[PDB]
């Protein structure tokens, strides 16, 4: 029957989006420097098919790295909404996942998630760059699983 | 460790490999194992097209030597 | 005279009221202006090409040459115009009344 | 103590100047830095094999 | 016919790639999507309004120096004439004509890209 | 003496493919006229017989033009198989 | 039937002169002339011009690129235009149509339509000529002839591309 | 079987371009000591099939400011063009004999402005009116010097038989005639593909893309499709103008051989040039050609066409 068929073609799509994710790099802090690390050579996020260099018109994934202060606020959520589907976005650093050092500031809100959808938590501050890549991984095995067309054929 | 580039490229030879032959063999095919007769002037179109008008088949690359006159 | 030669010859008459029949913009008819000539160009190739006219298959290109520098220096009035009065729209053209 | 960094002034000889102008005209540093990276091409890369392989700590 | 089904086959190729590429997939089609965009904002009350410019200088000898491009187009033909001194004067008369008015959009400001 | 020497140093160093430009061209005027070979190119191009030559009618006292194609008087291109 | 390609070649060259001439966004009498001048190299190509078709494909579509150059700089405003913004260009468009239209149904049923000159409909591969060339193509030996026979016009056309620029300069200048 | 060898043209022209966006993010990685893309199949042979599945599959954004009718339009002449532009090419036995093979390639070489500007201003942000100018004036402004070039090469050919071509080299390399031009060619060839030395329209400070900026997933792949086939089809025509290659009618594979590893190595060339260099200015970028590229340009026309009637030596003009 039709779960053959439609399972391994989304199977198929999935992957061609889980090998081929690219970042809208968007770096605040020193998280910034830190997956800038990420993708010099020891690490080489571009051997994995992500490409760090996006414009925010062709990219897949953002990754908020850095503390987002509240003047910052409206400049992330219309680039966010401006983010074809499908976008994934991962919160990297303490800062960004929620609070920080900063937690209790007045111009820092506490935490990315009340701005905008977090998919992956990535923790540390920073979070060491493989611990970066290791979200990238586990946002590639988060798009491993995934039925889109299961769900339309079984609606 | 360069060669990791060489599968890349390798295919990318033979990408650009096809259009190498199939064009030369083709030719080859229709024209009776003779290359294409170029006609880059006036003169070659009315040689082509009496040596069509001979060969009695509507085929250019069909060519007939002595033994089809007297 | 075979249908080509109507054509392009129509196509002129309807690039002379283009151009000649002003609507709006300065730009447009003087992009029909140009496009007139491309019309002439072809039509000039035709007789040219056809009665074997070696010298005149020169001519074209020469017709070419100078038809092109109008435009060259029509666009150049049209950014002087428009510094100035802002558009290319002629019907604030009118500065110069009496 | 401090050194002067660019106040290397270049003399203006027959030789001094053919060179420049060599230099200019026929792109030398510029085949010096694309010659570079080639030698960088063919290198060892440094490059560790996540998640196979992690970094020193 | 040939090199028209050439012309033909490639236009049709290139319009299917467009079209999967147009229909195949799907959009919510929400509202805010449509907000311009520039470098995290929208491009405010621009990006059609008149383009004060002064490379139109530029691009004007651009057309100036390809209409006598289009001149000196025929010489691989013109090399193979009988009377060949009338022929390298002439054609010495045109680069000449080329590099002189360089020189005058050179000194004359000009090609200098305007200020 | 000095200054037009000097100033063709500068030249030479200030902008370098100006100087190289001017001279060449300088030299793809003046060479064409100088070289001995221009004329041995107006015979290239003459020699090339582009169209049939149409033979005249024979009625005597043409020594010049030969009887047949094979003929050893009549204008010939040596010089051609030698360049 | 891939026999009348020679007649609608200049067909296809009449309906996009209209709608390059129907008055409508710039841009869009740009896009009428680029079809106009695609399809008519191929007017001129088939009747042996290659070099001239393959001349004017190059020089027009840089001219009409420059004229778009100051369409985005000296011609655009906060509203451009649309192909369908003014009611009249659909009428002009429309009139482009029928006309032509209406001449060629006449000259495929009379073949002697009265307009302007005389005029036949017998297509137009009749007034092609029969012959040879040896080995040299006509067009290109004759624009050739231009360094051996055009004394004067080499001379008048360089003398004028050397004024435009003068007067290009000196118009522009802005004090 | 014309239309199959059409077919057989353009698929592995597509093909081509395809694995030419894995060589070069492996060529610069490593380069830059980077082992570049290992991880989808074997040495990442399959990650462009992945790319072009998510752009496929990626939603193509409607820019709401736009008329639709080019935003459509572009990426077809962009494409088409850029694929059609591989018809006259002399393989050992080209597909088309077009008697002007050269001035044919060199007028459609100009078409990719008629690209660039209806997607810089169709797409209607201040990015794309920008960098639509800048890289239309860029690409027009070098497509002279490319046509001075092409002409003062071609006096020594004979004619604009692109087949003959080869005919000319036979003996020597004809950059060992040209190598002053030659030189100047491949530079400008470098500028009118948008390449990082010479790019200018990308400019990821103040134009961030410049023309296909608001083009996403299918059209957007589409101008790329452009700009990485531009790329192979030009260093090919360099190759063959300059780099000669043996060709014996008996064995057309062997002039075949030689001509894929010349663009081969011509575009590892481009990949080398990029991976290394700063971009230019705007402002230094029109200088090059304007100050320094034309005039030497013109009088190496000059030389060159003068040069055949003083040493008697005019090429055969059928
Ligand atoms: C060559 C490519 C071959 C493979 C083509 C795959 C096309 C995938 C399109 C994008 C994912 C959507 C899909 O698969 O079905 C659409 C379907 C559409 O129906 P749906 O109801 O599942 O959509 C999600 C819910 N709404 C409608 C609210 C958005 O969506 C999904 O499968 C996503 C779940
Ligand atoms: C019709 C619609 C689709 C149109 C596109 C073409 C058809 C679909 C794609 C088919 C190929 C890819 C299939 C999915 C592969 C995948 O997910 O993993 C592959 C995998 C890659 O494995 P991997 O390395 O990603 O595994 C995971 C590794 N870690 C855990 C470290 C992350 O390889 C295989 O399955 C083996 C076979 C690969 C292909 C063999 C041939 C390669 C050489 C020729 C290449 C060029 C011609 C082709
Ligand atoms: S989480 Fe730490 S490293 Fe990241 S931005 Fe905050 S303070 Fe800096």
């Amino acid at each position: 029957r039709g779960e053959y068929v439609v399972a391994k073609l989304d199977d198929l799509v999935n992957w061609a989006r889980r090998s081929s994710l690219w970042p809208m790099t968007f770096g605040l802090a020193c998280c910034a420097v830190e997956m800038m690390h990420m993708a010099a050579p020891r690490y080489d996020m571009d051997r994995f098919g992500v490409v760090f260099r996006a414009s925010p018109r062709q990219s897949d994934v953002m990754i908020v790295a850095g503390t987002l202060t509240n003047k910052m606020a409206p400049a992330l959520r219309k680039v966010y909404d401006q983010m074809p589907e499908p976008r994934y976005v991962v919160s990297m650093g303490s800062c960004a996942n929620g609070g920080g050092y900063y937690h209790y500031s007045y111009s820092v809100v506490r935490g990315c998630d009340r701005i905008v959808p977090v998919d992956i938590y990535v923790p540390g501050c920073p979070p060491t760059a493989e611990a970066l890549l290791y979200g990238i991984l586990q946002l590639q095995r988060k798009i491993k699983r995934e039925k889109r067309l299961r769900i339309w054929y079984r609606r | 460790m360069w060669f990791e580039i060489l599968p890349g490229i390798a295919v990318m030879a033979a990408c650009l490999f096809i259009p190498g032959m199939a064009t030369a063999h083709i030719h080859k095919f229709t024209n009776g194992g003779k290359e294409k007769r170029v006609a880059h002037f006036s003169y070659q179109w009315n040689l082509m097209e009496r040596d069509r008008c001979i060969s009695g088949v509507n085929r250019y690359h069909v060519t007939k030597g002595l033994e089809n006159i007297d | 005279m075979p249908l080509v030669y109507m054509n392009i010859i129509m196509a002129f008459a309807i690039a002379l009221a283009g151009l000649l029949m002003y609507r709006s913009h300065l730009m447009s008819s003087l992009l029909c202006l140009e496009g007139m000539m491309l019309s002439l160009f072809i039509m000039s190739t035709l007789i040219i090409l056809n009665t074997h006219f070696t010298l005149a298959n020169m001519m074209p290109i020469i017709l070419l040459v100078f038809a092109a520098c109008e435009a060259a220096l029509g666009l150049s009035l049209l950014v002087m115009v428009s510094n100035t009065y802002g558009t290319d729209y002629v019907q604030n053209l009118n500065l110069l009344q009496c | 103590t401090y050194k002067f960094v660019n106040m290397r002034e270049p003399s203006m000889d027959m030789k001094s100047v053919t060179d420049r102008a060599a230099q200019t005209l026929l792109w030398t540093e510029l085949v010096r830095g694309l010659g570079m990276t080639l030698s960088y091409l063919f290198r060892e890369p440094a490059t560790i094999n996540y998640p196979f392989e992690k970094g020193p700590l | 016919m040939n090199i028209m089904l050439t012309l033909l086959t490639n236009v049709t190729l290139a319009s299917l790639l467009v079209l999967i590429a147009f229909w195949l997939p799907q959009l919510n089609a929400y509202s805010e999507k449509t907000s311009p965009y520039e470098c995290g904002f929208d491009p405010m009350g621009s990006a059609r309004l008149p383009f004060s410019m002064k490379f139109f200088l530029v691009a004007i000898t651009f057309l100036l120096f390809d209409l006598e491009i289009a001149l000196l187009l025929p010489l691989p033909w013109a090399s193979q004439t009988n009377n060949l001194k009338t022929m390298l004067t002439m054609a010495l008369f045109l680069l000449i004509l080329l590099a002189a008015s360089l020189a005058y959009e050179w000194t004359q400001k000009g090609l200098e890209w305007a200020e | 003496a000095g200054r037009i020497a000097s100033f063709l140093k500068n030249a030479w160093a200030k902008e370098p493919v100006l100087v190289a430009s001017f001279a060449i061209g300088g030299l793809a005027i003046i060479l064409p006229s100088l070289s001995p070979y221009t004329n041995y190119a107006i015979r290239i191009n003459r020699a090339t017989p582009y169209n049939y030559p149409v033979p005249l009618r024979d009625d005597g006292n043409m020594p010049d033009v030969p009887s047949h194609p094979q003929d050893p008087q009549g204008p010939s291109l040596e010089w051609l198989k030698n360049l | 039937m891939t026999m009348y390609i020679a007649f609608i070649l200049s067909t296809i060259f009449v309906i996009g002169f209209v709608g390059f001439s129907s008055k409508p966004s710039p841009i869009y009498g740009g896009l009428g002339l680029i079809v106009s001048g695609g399809v008519g190299c191929g007017i001129v190509l088939n009747f042996g011009g290659s070099f001239l078709g393959l001349m004017v494909f190059l020089i027009y579509l840089g001219g009409m690129l420059v004229v778009f150059g100051y369409t985005t700089a000296m011609a655009t405003e906060m509203y451009p235009e649309v192909w369908v913004s003014n009611k009249t260009v659909f009428g002009a468009f429309v009139s482009g149509l029928m006309m032509e239209f209406c001449m060629v149904y006449y000259a495929l049923k009379e073949e002697e339509v009265e307009i302007i000159f005389k005029f036949n409909g017998l297509g137009d591969w009749v007034i092609y000529d029969t012959g040879d060339s040896g080995f040299f193509s006509e067009e290109a030996m004759g624009i050739a002839a231009l360094y051996s026979y055009g004394t004067w016009l080499v001379i008048v056309t360089g003398w004028s591309l050397l004024i435009g620029v003068v007067v290009i300069m000196e118009i522009t200048r802005g004090n | 079987m014309f239309m199959i060898n059409i077919l057989s043209l353009i698929i592995p022209i597509l093909l081509a371009v395809a694995f030419l966006t894995l060589v070069e993010r492996k060529v610069l990685g490593y380069m830059q000591l980077r082992k570049g893309p290992n991880v989808v199949g074997p040495y990442g042979l399959l990650q462009p099939i992945a790319d072009a599945l998510k752009l496929v599959t990626k939603e193509p954004l409607r820019p709401g400011t736009s008329s639709i009718s080019m935003f459509i339009i572009a990426p077809i002449l962009g494409l088409s063009l850029a694929l059609t532009m591989w018809v006259p090419l002399p393989m050992p036995y080209p597909l088309i004999n077009m008697n002007l093979g050269v001035l044919f390639m060199l007028a459609m070489s100009s078409l990719a402005v008629y690209s660039i500007l209806w997607s810089g201003w169709a797409s209607n942000s201040k990015y794309a009116l920008i960098g639509a100018l800048r890289a239309v004036a860029q690409t027009i402004s070098y497509e002279v010097t490319l046509a001075i070039i092409l002409l003062s090469v071609l006096l020594m050919n004979g004619s604009y038989t692109l087949s003959t071509l080869i005919t000319t080299q036979e003996h020597i390399w004809m950059i060992f005639t040209s190598w002053p031009l030659a030189m100047m060619w491949f530079i400008s060839t470098l500028a009118e593909t948008n390449r990082a030395p010479f790019d200018l329209t990308e400019g990821e400070s103040e134009l961030v893309s410049g023309f296909n900026v608001e083009y996403a997933a299918g059209p957007f792949a589409m101008f790329f499709m452009a700009e990485y086939a531009n790329i192979i089809m030009m260093n090919a025509f360099t190759a063959i103008l300059f780099l000669g290659a043996s060709h014996d009618p008996h064995t057309p594979e062997l002039y075949t051989i030689n001509f894929v590893l010349k663009t081969l190595a011509l575009t590892i060339t481009f990949l080398w040039i990029r991976a290394s260099y700063p971009r230019f200015r705007y402002d230094q970028l029109m200088h090059l050609l304007w100050k320094s590229f034309l005039p030497l340009t013109l009088a190496l026309c000059m030389w060159h066409i003068s040069l055949p009637i003083m040493t008697a030596s005019i090429p055969p003009q059928s």
